[PDB]
């Protein structure tokens, strides 16, 4: 799990 | 079961495979993988457990187990729709893996499954957490790595030592049969990046999605945009992987004719160097998605940031081209219509090709410091030399400078026989004594310099991980934040003994004071600048120490040249002296041991911290092993306080000259010259300073692979878990400094983990709670980060650890502690080793002893390094400094007899029996300073 843009 | 063997033959699709449980039914397989996560509340690169998938290994003809996997998945309806649309974007690019998507019945409802056709057993992820967290207790994933792709046999682990460096060098080929594998997967990544952009598709690449064949899945986090513009994200791909590029060797192929390891190697002409071109080439083959500027020549880098993120793409790029190119650049000039052989560049492994800015062709009688300059270069003296080929070392060999080779030999010690009757006759070395004799003068044969000289063998090419360098350079700069520094006159600097070496050639007409009386102060100025344009390589010499020590292996030191050492203490001593007038600060450099020094620095490291241990640890082979990443950045370090006295181009220039003459310079051993690969050189101007940047880097970069190594859905602590988020970021999400980060990352080090350092030497003082729970770093941390950033193997025998604040270190500087009551308040004391006292005392180069009463001030400092004894509970200890005390007395009577006798002169006792008194001695560690 690797997210671009988590917030 | 009919659900099992149904699920089974659906799992078989269209292809012929012969497929075989992994010891389950119809339900998952949990397993335990290093993943690579960043997800708004936990960040990391560590080890966790993995719970949905259903495994089933293929086999052949034969049957036998092969080493292909179908691995399916059960996961909710919006998940499996995604990955779909993506996949049929995606599905036609070579460098993805073959994907099946179907519906199957565990019960009254139907779940989607994906299914994904001949992985391997392990993933990219995990041969990098396991080179980078080595354990020789437990490494069952290496050995299976390597073994599964015949790297090895499986006996070969019955070997002890097998994972050493130093001891058993062959590893090295091992972990050369897996560069292949790895160049390989960097050449899929790239087609993978183009095929991302030409889709449209968007999102980050992680490693534990690739599989050691090369192949890509998991497209669970991307989105779409419109085609032709879409954007993958690389910056902890490529970073986690580097420091395994050069360990397995990835890019040995390039030095064959068509980059087929077949074939021979290429052949190039021996009078090209530039090799530009070349470096470009290979940056776009493998790194094309990296986005930030490389500059091939480091002499066109912006800041010193720069020029660290550019020199370590160059040190994987030198290892392809000949070794014969690297060096001086030399060329013809004239003098009075005589044609001269010398250097006007430097081509550098690590910063390309320089050019000299002040180079004139015809001239007439050239001046004194242009004399200087001639005779301190290799070029005349290399260049009129016969060639030489030394089959007794793999070192470079350049040229013999005369006929004959020359074999230097170091000698036996002298013995002190009355010292040693006197001993005996008071009780000592007898049959069963806890005090004996093992401190000794140890002699050598003719082949013993060259044999020392090839120790740098155990010097590799190493890169690092860039991004986390450059913020563990930010946090090292916070420990030199209380001094000051800049440039000096000539006429403001300081020099200890001007009556040592000049090296060579200067040392064939005098000392370095010859030097410093003949030039004047504007020609000592005029050198220094001349050195901010240009580049003077110089020579470095070799010299076999002769002195007392344990163990019996040749010593020896570096002799440096006049011309590097006068200009580098114009550069460096405002910097050094500021250091060593500090008290009370991380660096010890300075402090005084006597008059109360040793208990104010104790107690200055105790601080103030809250479940208090105490730890040493130890470096293998410091000088020789050393990385030329950390060398640079070392003096990149000492450099910065001159942002008002330097401009940028000064700066680098006085880079260059430092690494063309104190890392990878010509070295006179014996009579011949050789070339040397790296590492440090002990005896330039500024070796203790350079080391204690050394240690603090190394400290600093294993807390920071402590922390984000550990599962943060376990952190108690709110407080330290988003301290772990955030250092994730700063590593790999932000490209420019955090000045407010790495203010607060500093302080918590100064809290739970306080140190005193002293040029490798070091002292910790760490909460044990923090380091149980792996907030904090620990030896196994250090271990870790030894074997894969400095290429040795630290054994855990040579490291301490201490419960107990009572008792101080176990040792520092070669002393031990103890806690004495010293009038009314308890103290710490050092004390040495009485077998080093002793053979002081027996074993002296001749004259210097063997007569007492020609030198008694030898004892007096011997006493005075003794008297602490004293106070030890056991009592052959104390009997040490009794022994000098009478030996004292028995040398002045028998000076004062002979006088009387043969003589008429009397001698008067006045104000010198205060010598065999203990009241002149227990003076020296009370806390008062006299003179
Ligand atoms: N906080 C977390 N959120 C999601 N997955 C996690 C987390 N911590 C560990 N993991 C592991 O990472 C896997 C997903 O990898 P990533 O790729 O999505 C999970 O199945 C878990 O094994
Ligand atoms: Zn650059
Ligand atoms: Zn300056």
């Amino acid at each position: 799990n690797n997210e671009l843009s988590p917030v | 079961s009919a659900d099992a063997q149904s699920f089974l033959n659906r799992v078989c699709g269209v292809s012929a495979a012969r497929l075989t449980p992994c010891g389950t039914g119809t339900s998952t397989d949990v397993v335990y993988r290093a993943f690579d996560i960043y997800n708004d509340k936990v960040a990391g690169f560590a080890k966790f457990l993995k719970t949905n998938c259903c495994r089933f290994q293929e086999k052949d003809e034969d049957d036998n187990l092969i080493d292909s996997y179908f691995v399916v998945k059960r996961h909710t309806f919006s998940n499996y729709q995604h990955e779909e649309t993506i996949y049929n974007l995606l599905k036609d690019c070579p460098a993805v893996a073959k994907h099946d998507f179907f519906k199957f019945r565990i019960d009254g409802d139907m779940v989607p499954h994906i299914s994904r056709q001949r992985l391997t057993k392990y993933t990219m992820a995990d041969l990098v957490y396991a080179l980078r967290h080595f354990d020789e207790g437990n490494c069952d994933t290496l050995k299976e790595i390597l073994v599964t792709y015949n790297c090895c046999d499986d006996d070969y682990f019955n070997k002890k030592d097998w994972y050493d460096f130093v001891e058993n060098p062959d590893i090295l080929r091992v972990y050369a049969n897996l560069g292949e594998r790895v160049r390989q997967a960097l050449l899929k990544t790239v087609q993978f990046c183009d095929a991302m952009r030409n889709a449209g598709i968007v999102g980050v690449l992680t490693l534990d999605n690739q599989d050691l064949n090369g192949n890509w899945y998991d497209f669970g986090d991307f989105i779409q945009t419109t085609p032709g513009s879409g954007v993958p994200v690389v910056d902890s791909y490529y970073s986690l992987l580097m420091p395994i590029l050069t360990l397995t060797r990835a890019l040995t192929a390039e030095s064959h004719v068509d980059t087929d390891l077949t074939k021979p190697y290429i052949k190039w002409d021996l009078l090209k160097y530039d090799f530009t071109e070349e470096r470009l080439k290979l940056f776009d083959r493998y790194f094309k998605y990296w986005d930030q500027t490389y500059h091939p020549n480091c002499v066109n880098c912006l800041d010193d940031r720069c020029i660290l993120h550019c020199a370590n793409f160059n040190v994987l790029f030198s290892t392809v081209f000949p070794p014969t190119s690297f060096g001086p650049l030399v060329r013809k000039i004239f003098v009075d219509g005589v044609p001269f052989v010398v250097s006007t560049g430097y081509h550098f492994r690590e910063l390309g090709v320089v050019h000299n800015q002040d180079v004139n062709l015809h001239s007439s009688r050239l001046s004194f410091k242009e004399l200087l300059v001639y005779a301190a270069d290799p070029a005349m003296h290399a260049a009129s030399g016969n060639l030489l080929l030394d089959k007794r070392t793999t070192c470079f060999s350049v040229a013999a400078l005369t006929n004959n080779v020359a074999f230097q030999t170091v000698k036996p010690g002298n013995f002190n026989k009355d010292f040693y009757d006197f001993a005996v006759s008071k009780g000592f070395f007898k049959e069963g004594s806890s005090v004996e004799l093992k401190h000794f003068f140890f002699a050598q044969d003719g082949n013993a310099a060259i044999s020392d000289y090839d120790y740098y063998r155990y010097n590799l090419p190493t890169m690092c991980d860039i991004r986390q360098l450059l913020f563990v350079v930010e946090v090292v700069d916070k420990y030199f934040d209380c001094y000051d520094g800049g440039c000096i006159n000539a006429n403001q600097v300081i020099v200890n003994n001007l009556d040592k070496s000049a090296g060579f050639p200067f040392n064939k007409w005098g000392k370095a004071r010859l030097y410093y009386d003949s030039m004047s102060y504007e020609d000592q100025d005029a050198l220094f600048a001349y050195t901010k344009r240009n580049v003077i390589p110089t020579i470095t010499q070799m010299n076999l120490k002769y002195a007392i020590s344990a163990k019996n292996r040749a010593r020896t030191v570096a002799g440096v040249s006049i011309c590097s050492t006068m200009t580098n203490r114009q550069f460096h001593q405002k910097l050094l002296k500021s250091i060593a007038a500090t008290r009370g600060a991380t660096v010890v450099i300075g402090t005084s041991k006597f008059y109360g020094g040793w208990h104010n620095m104790l107690k200055t490291v105790y601080s103030d911290v809250e479940n208090p241990h105490l730890m040493g640890w130890d470096y293998p082979k410091c000088d020789r092993a050393m990385p030329n990443m950390l060398r640079i950045m070392a003096s990149l370090v000492l450099a910065r306080k001159h942002t008002t006295c330097c401009s940028l181009s000064h700066r680098f220039y006085r880079l260059a000259n430092e690494c063309a003459q104190v890392l990878s310079e010509m070295v006179m051993c014996g009579g011949s010259l050789y070339v040397k690969p790296g590492g440090t050189s002990s005896g330039d101007a500024t070796t203790a300073y350079a080391n204690s940047v050394f240690n603090i880097c190394q400290a600093v970069t294993a807390n920071v692979n402590a922390l984000l190594s550990t599962d943060g859905n376990k952190i108690a602590d709110k407080y330290v878990r988003n301290l772990q988020h955030r250092l994730y970021e700063c590593l790999y999400r932000n490209r420019d400094v955090d000045t407010d980060f790495v203010n607060e990352f500093y302080a918590y080090l100064r809290k739970h983990f306080s140190m005193m350092i002293l040029s490798d030497d070091a002292v910790v003082c760490f909460n044990s709670t923090y380091a149980s729970q792996g907030l904090v770093a620990s030896i196994k941390n250090f271990k870790s980060v030894l074997y894969y950033q400095n290429n040795v193997f630290m054994s855990e025998a040579k490291c301490w650890t201490e419960t107990d604040l009572t008792k101080g270190p176990h040792e520092f500087c070669s002393q031990h502690t103890m806690l004495v009551k010293q009038g009314d308040d308890y103290v710490y004391l050092p004390y040495p080793d009485p077998s080093r006292i002793l053979g002081a005392g027996c074993f002296v180069d001749d004259i210097v002893k063997t007569d007492g009463t020609l030198m008694i001030e030898r004892f007096v400092s011997l006493a005075i390094d003794a008297y602490p004894l004293t106070k030890h509970p056991n009592q052959e200890y104390a009997d040490v400094f009794h022994l000098y005390l009478q030996y004292i007395r028995k040398l002045h009577d028998e000076l004062t007899g002979h006088m009387l006798d043969m003589y008429s002169v009397m001698l008067t006792n006045d104000n010198t029996s205060r010598y065999w008194e203990p009241e002149f001695y227990e003076a020296m560690y009370t806390p008062h300073t006299v003179l």
